[PDB]
């Protein structure tokens, strides 16, 4: 059963699939303020 | 294993104002799968743009490269998004609001940049 450390980097993993997760365009939309054109 | 402040969505300043779509894709699609890239086109933003990777560990490797980087007879300016930043040219009560919607909708981090 994972020691202290492996259940840190167990948790990292975890922290980054959030962190890498697919973003909708509705998602994405929002994050952006006025005057700007998509390429 | 990475820093909270790094993000796929990448802030760029001191950008040309006549770099075309292709150069923008050529320069930051280095890293890796680009999502989307957004380019000022007013008044208030031009000379700046959001690059947006797919994947943050190529956005990592851009930002960690880019920074300094000479296009022309400039030096890029690149920072990871921050929402705070973002959306600092609304009058103090629109900011809020603003923030406090992208917090509940979509957990993003609202405070002013580390």
């Amino acid at each position: 059963s994972m020691t202290p450390e492996q259940l840190q980097a167990w948790r990292w993993e975890r922290e980054i699939d959030e962190r890498n997760r697919p973003l909708s365009d509705e998602e994405l939309d929002a994050m952006f303020p006025e005057g700007y054109k998509v390429l | 294993r990475l820093p909270p402040e790094v993000n796929r969505i990448l802030y760029i300043r001191n950008l040309p104002y006549k770099i075309t779509a292709e150069e923008m894709y050529d320069i930051f699609g280095k890293y890796g799968p680009i999502r989307q890239i957004r380019v000022g086109n007013t008044p208030e933003t031009r000379g700046t743009a959001y690059v947006v990777y797919e994947d943050i560990f190529d956005a990592k490797n851009a930002c960690d490269h880019l920074s300094g980087f000479n296009v022309c007879n400039r030096y890029l300016v690149v920072l990871y998004y921050n929402a705070n930043r973002a959306f600092q040219k609304m009058d103090t009560k629109k900011k809020e609001e603003q923030l406090k919607l992208l917090k509940e909708k979509y957990g993003i981090n609202t405070d002013p940049p580390k």
